[PDB]
């Protein structure tokens, strides 16, 4: 982080936290509103020191993408990505998503239940 | 949702030819074709055989849009030359250089030990 | 867009990126970090030996770069490329290497809501005052006229009321008052309007729709 | 979770060498970067793919039901 | 509150904005199968078949120009120069 | 609409008059006169009574019956009632008028207590804002409570004059929820006049006596003679809406209803009635107040539902309410949530990507939001196949129809329905398709602050999610890929189509008014692939070009010719680029060393569409004013333009993609050696800052005249830390090779700059908070890492790294702190930025360009004569060279001057056919000599206007350009003479001019307007198409010549602005647009400046004057400090030392040793014995130039006699002010010290406190014509006094400047108010580099201006700024803006875009802001 323009890392610091990883190794057995577990969470070949204590090499939320900075067709400009589609096919970046719904029974009416049927 | 079926890319669905055969009107002697469910495996390909036959004054193909699998190809052949025959010929001529490396090949192939 | 492995750009190693970013992205983010930890991520790879990124440390550049070099790839981390489509060289080199990337949430299918009705995303008074900079009125018009049927009223041509007794079969207008049975028109406004003009008038409140710009004046 | 079957990048079968690099690891004490030379896995784009992988299923499998 | 043909002031011009509805008011007919003038030379779409009526200055239509004391000009789509 | 026919003509609102109902016109309009509390059941016979419900009014069951106008529930325009009441009751909403009313005038004679007599009044009654006068009139009034009799006329006070004979005093009224409360008093504690007398106000009384106020009192209110009169805000007559504003809700049949104000007028007719049932039969008197203030209630609580309580007793034991506030408070605010934009309906959003391959006017639309936005499309044999086609196509194949509307307005759901498949369309029936390829959509991004942000394309469905934008039209919209979603708006109608593609269609947006330039550039990787594309060493195998060829879809099948056919048929980058490019396309540029050579393949010329030579980058290929887009868009069209960023594109990318283009940390790494000077230069830095800090520390610095030394010692530090990392980042642009990818994309212009490569590189710099090195936050140190006061570039935080070399951690958390400073501030710019952008708008909303080429706001008043000041629209302006201004007379008249009778200054008859026989023509030399003293008074009159020497103005028809057009269009050859006579340019140029037309009216005002308007392009257009220039130079023949005044003639006609321009917003949002981009020497400058200006704020923050110095002294650099100090406020404060009271008791004899002398010197050719003395610093004593005699004469002048004044003379080593009083005395002296030290003043204008001057370089003409820099002194003030300094001897008060605009307007007028004001908003738009086109500007300056004041932007009006009371409904109180429009008659003009929408209208804005009718001529 020493060798980022110092916003920019503000800015990492911010979607680190819209990252898809591994948040509980639980997660199988939690009913939580949103969930997004990676097929193949990977550590990062680049880690930090600190990134021992903070588990991420055991729940890391990313992948390792062979990356090429070009120009390429034309198509990865202003912030697009040419993403490689049988990388995709082989699995990279796919994500579980747990969208787990919760609903009740009645509240205080006097016989007007409420049934799952 | 929107990811259009991926068999759609070596496969044609209905109604489409694999050749649509236009008369390029710009200039003379000259044509463009569209290859349906095709890309820059055979483009490239035709075309750099296109190109090396001599009575052929324009060779050119084009994938519009990286999208769609097809693309256009352009021949302009000489005046009583027709590009079909141009392309009939250059695609023989790609043919016979396959059966070459197909049996140079496996010819090599065979004499290697592992 | 996706392509397939293909048609992406290849190394002579017959690697192919998973990931095509823009040079255009760079200079201007001063993001040498994302180059330095490529570079590393690259050494590291290559080598089994987790690479640190630690801030603060010694790791240099120039040492990642002496690594890589050992590594027999040129030690600045780019890399003879071969055009997919055509097998020919590129001309330039490409800056090649793993990069931890993060998958975000907020996936495009969740954002495609498109509501249109027959029977962000919206048209608000910065959309309003860039239309009608644009000239275009009757876009103004259709955009923001309201579902209410376009009703249509009588009016004096003297008080801009809607006090208008309207015999249309007998082709008779009478407005009280005023004593007007020619000087009389007829516009169409929202249903909407008309009962907010109405509520205007049960309130004391004379809302006079004229037809001319200029006054008696 | 386990293995990716195949590495992304080009599609080496790499989930039928995972059991066998963490012996090269464990059981013939060797190094990462050695070990993944080993099983055949030379350019980065694959090696990647093992070298980088957590094996969070044996965490998995450690729940119950 | 009018202004004979004679000490026209207006632009002998016609605006972008005045194009932009004619053409549009008129492929509006043009749309609803009201008749067209021109000759469709081959055209199906009602604003391409506006654009040649106007094209070939035969759309029927009167623009009036008011000005922000109230008078106005009227001006014959026939009269007004296309040139934009 | 109600398929009925009325003859009543069909129009449309163009006024709204708002008023007040006179009783007299309510019983008038109204049908019912209504009595019974009660409706149905007139002794059970159902129906209705003569009551409520009926008597004439709107019918229910089902019945047409309604008066005779019949029609029925649904047809029936609801007529209106009438209702009695027994007692005048305060309308609610006027209560508070009411009130108001009462305070201003007198309550017994209905007579303004203030007449045109009183001076304070004459100013209140001029006022125009019917609102603001009202208000400074009761501000005025109320005071009095006294009806004065004699008033003090206009002349002495020992005369009086008569006035309203009635001499009564005025209650002081109080309100009491309804009850005003008046008080009375004959003076406040006078003697036999004392305690007041607290007496109901009744409203029997008030409308009386506002019945009694004149037509010309009133009339000086707000009030309305005709429209509403104060009389009419107490109702007598309440009107009574019919059944479609209350309804009644019968369930079928036999079963009660009527809607809850039904209930509430019930209960008003019953109060009314208890209250008549009460004066019929007769009855004490707090039984019928009692009475009164029930009905008085009632009416109240049924218009306004916020008083002393709630009556909710109508039909429900458990009490709800709904007055007719509370029921717009479901209808206007019912109305503003759809004023507001919430049903967003055929609108799309979703991700955008780029997509080099759509044309850049179109949109791609995925298939799966194709399929869900409709166009309704009607039936007509030329689409009866293809709508057949997609009916059967069905809503799930893409080029499908969701609904196939009927004749009858039925909706067949192609989805669900039985005959989806079995449908045959008829004629004249609406089709419901999908949007399909070409469809203008109107595709916007929010925020949109920009008419370039909302754009029209033509669709082109594609398969995945996301839209699809053509990269170019990126910057327009503002928007990257990396997440930002675009709606998309599918235009329903068919002339909401025409109107899309007619005038919001991209291309037609490419040159954008907001700085007479494009707008959209190529960008990015077709950017930096152009360049490479185009360098020299860029050439094409023939394999490769045919593709490339190919891939242009204009190109013409012909192959170029190669530029290299020897060993290698190989073509140019440019040439097949050229091949992009259209015919007849020309462009010169040249750059610092371009020649027709041009070395460093430097500059560009372009001929007939082949780039002959220059790199195609950003200036010609970008977005640039010259550019080839601006070129090729005006020369060619917009849609052959638009299709030119596709061809560019295409090749370009097509290129790019086979050549490739990266960067690296290798691209970000210095030389070796570069690294060790980049090291050296900061190194260097370091010790000059520390030779500074030597310096300071042994106090060897000198404070820079009105700056600290603390002060001044940082600005060093600061600048030489700058140079370093500047001169540090230098060293390493020039490093890089032209191979390096990062400067490749510097070089071609796409992203990258210099700080860029200088802080990756070299240097990171320094940090900064609050434009200061970092600050001390532990005590005297910056971090606990350093030791107390470290004043070092390493504690005070410079950065020395380049992000490549890695921060330190204190480098690391500096660079955090100014990081942060930065985010919280993007988040200031962002916040403050996002809302004056949104009064801006609102401020200029209204302006319109109407036909007479006057600019004119809603009301309809005059802000331009004609708009931005000469007539043309900024999109057809280009900067243009004005060449008679520039270079020496010598210069001027080698031109210009064409003199037959001079064997020497003749054309020669070379250039000329004629050429030779025009040698000594008297009668022509009377001609060329009319040419050029017209040339000459031209040169004149522009170095009036640009005092500056500025040679290149926005101007419309670029001339040089058409001239370029006219000599390749004929092939002219510079070889031989041309056929041209020379009366054929002197004339026909002459007689050009005559036909440049922005206004056209035939009187001589208007012909002196366009002949104003029309100078400056004149003055051009004279320069240009001189005599010698049409033959030397351009060499124009009869034929090309004839073409290019014919040319500029129909370009100069094409520039003229539209009457229609929304010119206003337009304004708005060019001034706006880029201050959303201001993110960022010591003066407030960017968007506080801003939000400071528009906000017309007399407390600045940073109020400066800069004073010229009068013309003859500018060197002098002893002359501008005599100026300084005899300007800069100069208090004993500043130059005394210490004060101090001595008991020195005999005024001859001295306890004080060093004053014996001083008192023995003050006895040669009463007094306390308290002393006070005060020494005086030499330092600060001889450099404001202050003698002692004046230190002292003044205090001496400033204390009268009041106190005895001895000073130390000027020779005297010790200098000292020695003061008495002439027995509390040590304590009026500690009064008169301070009275000293602060107030008196020795030298200076007061307010003016720091004035430093300052070496301006100023361009001013030669002896020999040319413009040469002058420098001079000026000084700058912390503080501003423009009135007492403009007048201080030897400055040039002529030129005397102040930032504060408002004390520039308050002493030399409003006119150089406006001139100032448009000085100090485009420094702010111009301090981040920035261009918006002078109109808009002008039009925001003229704005504030128009009223005779600085009227502020930043909203002034808590209701308005130039907004109808039917417009965005603000507030949730509307009604509160209603009734006051009532009782000020508002007088809408419906120029709105919400008051017509509210109208069901288009607004009379551009494409609406005409009528179209059938015209009965066309053969
Ligand atoms: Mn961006
Ligand atoms: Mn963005
Ligand atoms: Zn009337
Ligand atoms: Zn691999
Ligand atoms: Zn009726
Ligand atoms: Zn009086």
């Amino acid at each position: 982080p020493d060798h980022n323009q110092s916003p920019r890392n503000t800015y990492q610091s911010a979607m680190g936290k819209q990252a898809m990883g591994v948040f509980l190794t639980n997660y199988n057995v939690r009913m939580d509103t949103m969930a997004n577990i990676l097929y193949y969470p990977q550590k990062p070949l680049g880690t930090t020191r600190a990134m021992e204590y903070l588990k991420f090499r055991e729940l890391p939320a990313g992948q390792n993408a062979i990356v090429a900075i070009a120009c390429y067709s034309g198509y990865n400009q202003e912030d697009s990505m040419i993403m490689n589609q049988s990388s995709i096919d082989r699995g990279l970046f796919r994500s579980l998503f747990f969208r787990s719904y919760m609903d009740q029974e009645k509240k205080y009416g006097m016989s007007i239940t409420e049934t799952f049927e | 949702m929107n990811a259009p079926d991926r068999f759609e890319l070596f496969l044609l669905g209905e109604g489409e030819s694999k050749l649509k055969i236009d008369p390029d009107t710009k200039a003379p002697n000259a044509v463009v074709i569209t290859f349906e469910k095709e890309d820059h495996t055979l483009g490239n390909l035709i075309r750099a055989e296109l190109l090396n036959d001599r009575k052929v004054l324009f060779a050119a193909y084009k994938v519009e849009h990286p999208f769609f699998a097809r693309f256009k190809l352009r021949i302009q052949t000489t005046e009583g030359y027709d590009p079909k025959d141009a392309l009939k010929n250059a695609c023989n001529s790609i043919i016979n250089k396959l059966g070459a490396l197909k049996t140079n090949f496996e010819t090599e192939w065979n004499l290697q030990t592992l | 867009i996706t392509y397939r492995r293909e048609d992406m750009p290849f190394t002579a190693e017959g690697i192919v990126p998973d990931l095509i970013i823009n040079p255009h992205a760079i200079p201007s983010r001063m993001t040498v970090a994302h180059l330095i930890e490529c570079l590393l991520s690259k050494v590291a790879a290559l080598s089994g030996n987790e690479g640190d990124a630690s801030p603060f440390t010694d790791i240099t550049v120039e040492g990642i770069s002496k690594l890589l070099r050992e590594h027999g790839y040129q030690s600045r981390g780019f890399e003879v490329m071969y055009n997919g489509h055509t097998g020919k060289k590129l001309m330039a080199q490409i800056f090649f290497g793993p990069t931890y990337y993060q998958r975000l949430r907020h996936m495009v299918d969740d954002k495609i809501h498109a509501r249109a009705r027959g029977p962000g995303l919206r048209f608000g008074e910065m959309e309003r005052d860039c239309m009608i900079a644009h000239g275009a009125a009757s876009f103004l018009k259709e955009r923001l006229m309201e579902a209410s049927d376009a009703f249509r009223v009588h009016i004096c041509g003297i008080c801009g009321l809607m006090t208008v007794i309207a015999k249309l079969n007998h082709n008779q207008f009478e407005c009280k008052g005023c004593d007007n049975k020619i000087d009389i028109y007829q516009i169409h406004i929202p249903y909407a309007a008309k009962l907010l003009f109405q509520e205007l008038m049960a309130m004391n409140i004379t809302p006079r729709l004229y037809t001319d710009r200029s006054r008696d004046f | 979770m386990i293995v990716p079957v195949r590495c992304f990048s080009c599609g080496k079968v790499v989930g039928d060498k995972w059991e066998s690099y963490l012996n090269l690891l464990q059981e013939d004490e060797l190094d990462e970067g050695t070990a993944l030379s080993r099983l055949g896995l030379k350019r980065y784009c694959c090696r990647r793919m093992i070298l980088t992988h957590v094996d969070l299923i044996e965490k998995f499998l450690r729940y119950n039901p | 509150k009018a202004i004979p043909k004679d000490q026209r002031a207006t632009t002998p011009y016609m605006t972008k904005y005045e194009r932009a509805r004619i053409l549009g008011t008129r492929a509006l007919q043009i749309s609803m199968n009201a008749p067209v003038f021109v000759d469709l030379e081959g055209e199906t779409d009602p604003l391409r078949i506006a654009m040649k009526e106007l094209a070939e200055k035969k759309i029927p239509l009167v623009i009036r120009r008011y000005l922000p004391d109230g008078s106005f000009e009227d001006w014959s789509v026939e009269e007004l120069i296309v040139d934009l | 609409v109600g398929q009925q026919y009325s003859s009543a003509p069909l129009r449309t609102v163009k006024e709204v008059q708002f008023g007040l109902f006179s009783p007299e016109e309510v019983r008038a309009i109204s049908v019912a006169k209504i009595r019974f509390p009660e409706t149905m059941d007139e002794t059970q016979t159902r129906a209705k009574i003569g009551g409520l419900n009926d008597p004439r009014l709107g019918s229910i069951d089902r019945n047409l019956k309604c008066q005779t106008c019949q029609e029925g529930m649904n047809e029936c325009p609801g007529h209106f009632g009438h209702i009695d009441l027994a007692k005048p009751v305060f309308h609610v909403g006027f209560i508070a008028k009411i009130k108001k009313v009462c305070e201003c005038v007198c309550m017994h004679c209905g007579k303004l207590l203030l007449d045109e007599h009183n001076e304070l009044m004459r100013q209140a009654l001029a006022i125009k804002d019917s609102k603001k006068r009202f208000a400074a009139i009761w501000t005025l009034c109320k005071t009095k409570m006294v009806c004065e009799t004699d008033v003090p006329s206009e002349d002495d006070p020992t005369q009086l004059v008569s006035r309203g004979g009635c001499g009564n005093t005025q209650p002081t009224i109080r309100k009491d929820g309804l009850k005003l409360v008046g008080s009375w008093k004959k003076d406040r504690a006078t003697g036999d006049a004392d305690e007041p007398e607290l007496r109901v106000l009744s409203t029997e009384e008030i409308l009386n006596i506002f019945k009694h106020i004149s037509v010309k009192d009133f009339t000086s209110l707000g009030f309305n003679e005709v429209f509403s009169r104060p009389e009419w805000m107490i109702l007598t007559c309440l009107p009574v809406p019919p059944p479609p504003v209350r309804p009644s809700i019968s369930f079928n049949e036999s079963q009660r209803g009527e809607d809850d104000l039904t209930f509430k007028l019930a209960d008003i007719l019953k109060a009314n009635i208890s209250l008549e049932t009460l004066e019929h039969n007769g009855a004490p008197h707090h039984a019928i107040e009692e009475a009164e203030s029930l009905l008085q209630f009632h009416v109240a609580t049924y218009m306004d539902n916020d008083i002393a309580g709630q009556p909710q007793a109508l039909q429900k034991s458990g009490r709800p309410v709904k007055s007719i506030r509370a029921r717009l408070k479901g209808k206007e605010g019912r109305i503003r949530g759809n004023l507001m934009g919430k049903r967003v309906d055929f609108s799309a959003r979703t991700v955008i990507s780029g997509d080099p391959n759509l044309e850049l006017d179109q949109v791609g639309v995925p298939k799966s939001i194709a399929k869900t936005l409709t166009y309704p499309e009607v039936v007509t044999p030329y689409n009866i196949d293809r709508l057949t086609q997609l009916v059967r196509n069905g809503p799930n194949e893409h080029p499908g129809a969701k609904y196939v509307i009927r004749d009858s307005g039925d909706r067949i759901d192609l989805r669900y329905s039985k005959r989806a498949g079995d449908i045959q369309l008829q004629y004249g029936w609406k089709v419901e398709r999908h949007i399909m390829d070409n469809d203008p959509v109107l595709f916007n991004r929010q925020p949109s602050l920009h008419k370039m942000s909302m754009m029209a394309h033509r669709v082109k469905v594609i398969p995945y999610s996301t839209f699809r934008l053509n990269l170019s039209v990126t910057s327009p919209y503002n928007a990257d890929f990396d997440g930002d979603e675009m709606n998309l708006h599918v235009p329903q109608s068919e002339e909401t189509r025409a109107e899309l593609s007619q005038l919001c269609a991209v291309p037609l947006q490419i040159v954008s008014p907001q700085s007479n330039k494009p707008c959209m550039g190529i960008v990015q990787d077709t950017l930096c692939g152009i360049r490479k594309l185009t360098l020299r060493d860029t050439f094409i195998e023939l394999d490769q070009v045919l593709n490339m060829l190919y891939w242009v879809p204009d190109w013409d099948g012909v192959i170029p010719t190669p530029a290299i056919i020897k060993p290698k048929p190989l073509w140019s980058g440019k040439q097949i680029l050229s091949v992009a490019i259209p015919n007849g396309i020309h462009l010169q540029r040249f750059d610092e060393g371009t020649t027709l050579l041009s070395p460093k393949d430097n500059g560009m010329l372009i001929i007939d569409g082949q780039i002959i030579f220059g790199v195609v980058e950003k200036k010609t290929v970008g977005s640039s004013n010259g550019g080839l887009i601006h070129v090729v868009t005006r020369e060619k069209g917009p849609q052959v333009c638009a299709k030119l960023f596709g061809n560019i594109q295409k090749v370009v990318n097509f290129w790019l993609l086979h050549n490739g283009f990266s960067t690296g940390i290798g691209d970000t790494i210095a030389d070796g050696p570069t690294m060790r000077e980049i090291t050296e230069t900061i190194a260097e830095a370091k010790k000059k800052v520390l030779d500074v800090t030597k310096e300071a520390q042994a106090n060897l610095l000198t404070a820079k005249h009105g700056m600290t030394l603390r002060e001044s010692f940082e600005d060093n530090v600061v600048r030489f830390l700058n140079e370093a990392r500047d001169k540090a980042g230098r060293l390493a642009e020039v490093n890089l090779k032209d191979l390096n990818n990062v400067k490749q994309m510097v070089m071609a212009g796409s992203k990258g700059s210099f700080i860029n490569i200088a802080q990756m590189s070299a240097c990171v710099g320094q940090q900064s908070v609050e434009g200061k090195r970092i600050a001390f936050g532990f005590v005297d140190r910056t971090l606990p890492h350093f030791s107390k006061d470290d004043y070092s570039p390493e504690s005070k935080g410079f950065v020395e790294n380049s992000y490549l070399r890695g921060l330190t951690p204190q480098e690391f958390f500096f660079h955090a702190m100014g990081g942060r400073e930065g985010l919280i501030d993007t988040a200031v710019k962002t916040a403050e930025t996002g809302y004056i952008q949104r009064r801006l708008v609102k401020a200029l909303e209204d302006i319109m360009v109407h036909y007479d080429n006057t600019t004119r706001n809603s009301l309809g008043n005059v802000i331009q004569f004609i708009y931005g000041e000469d007539g043309m629209d900024a999109a057809h302006i280009e900067k243009q060279s004005l060449d008679t201004i520039g270079g020496s007379d010598a210069a001027f008249e080698k031109r210009y001057r064409v003199d037959l009778l001079n064997t020497d200054h003749t054309l020669d008859p070379s250039l000329l056919e004629s050429g030779s026989e025009i040698l000594g023509d008297l009668k022509l030399q009377v001609l060329l000599d009319e040419e050029y003293k017209q040339l000459v008074k031209d040169r004149k009159f522009l170095r009036e206007v640009f005092v500056d020497g500025e040679a290149n103005w926005p101007l419309p028809v670029n001339i040089r350009r058409i001239i370029q057009n006219a000599q390749q269009t004929f092939h002219i050859d510079h070889t031989k003479p041309s056929d041209l006579t020379i009366k054929d340019i002197v004339l026909g140029v002459k007689d050009l001019q005559e036909n440049l037309l922005v206004l056209r009216g035939k009187n001589e005002i208007i012909q002196n307007a366009q002949r104003d308007a029309v100078t400056l392009f004149c003055c051009l257009l004279r320069s240009r198409l001189a005599t010698r220039r049409v033959l030397q130079e351009y060499r124009l023949t009869k034929q090309a010549f004839d073409w290019v005044l014919s040319n500029i003639e129909a370009q100069f006609l094409r520039s003229v602005v539209h009457p229609g321009e929304m010119v206003g917003v337009l304004a708005a949002q060019s001034i706006g647009e880029p201050a959303t981009q201001m993110t960022l020497k010591k003066v407030t400058s960017g968007v506080p400046r801003l939000k400071e200006i528009l906000n017309v704020a007399k407390n600045m923050k940073t109020p400066s004057l800069t004073v010229y110095l009068e013309p003859g002294h500018a060197a002098d650099q002893e002359q501008a400090k005599l100026i300084r100090s005899a300007i800069e406020h100069t208090t004993l404060k500043s130059v005394t030392i210490a004060s101090e009271i001595y008991y020195d008791p005999d005024p001859r004899s001295t306890v004080i040793p060093e004053d014996e002398e001083i008192i023995q010197l003050h006895f040669s050719l009463q007094q306390s014995p308290w002393l006070l003395r005060l020494e005086l610093d030499r330092a600060a004593m001889n450099d404001k130039d202050l003698t002692m005699g004046q230190v002292g004469e003044r205090i001496k002048q400033t204390f009268k006699n009041d106190l005895f004044v001895i000073w130390s003379e000027d020779n005297d080593e010790k200098l000292i002010i020695r003061c008495r009083v002439v027995a509390e005395e040590d304590h009026m002296l500690k009064k008169i010290e301070n009275t000293m030290l602060e107030n008196i003043t020795l030298r200076g204008v007061e307010n003016i406190e720091r004035v430093v001057m300052m070496k301006y370089d100023r361009k001013v003409p030669s002896p020999t014509g040319e413009y040469v820099k002058e420098p001079e002194w000026v000084l700058e003030t912390d503080g501003v006094n423009l009135s007492e300094v403009m007048t201080v001897p030897g400055i040039d008060p002529t030129r005397i400047y102040t930032n504060s605009f408002i004390d520039i307007m308050e002493v030399l007028g409003i006119e150089a108010g406006r001139a100032a004001l448009y000085k100090e908003v485009y420094n702010v738009i111009a301090s981040d580099g920035s261009y918006v086109n002078y109109r808009h500007m002008a039009l925001l300056v003229d704005v504030m201006t128009t009223q005779g004041g600085l009227t502020s932007v930043t909203r002034h009006g808590f209701n308005r700024s130039n907004t109808g009371a039917l417009m965005r409904c603000s507030f949730e109180e509307t009604v509160e803006i209603l009734f006051e429009a009532g009782a000020s008659a508002e007088l809408d003009d419906c120029r709105g875009v919400s008051e017509n929408v509210i109208l069901g209208q288009m607004a009379p804005i551009g494409t609406g802001a005409f009528d179209v009718m059938i015209d009965e001529e066309s053969l």
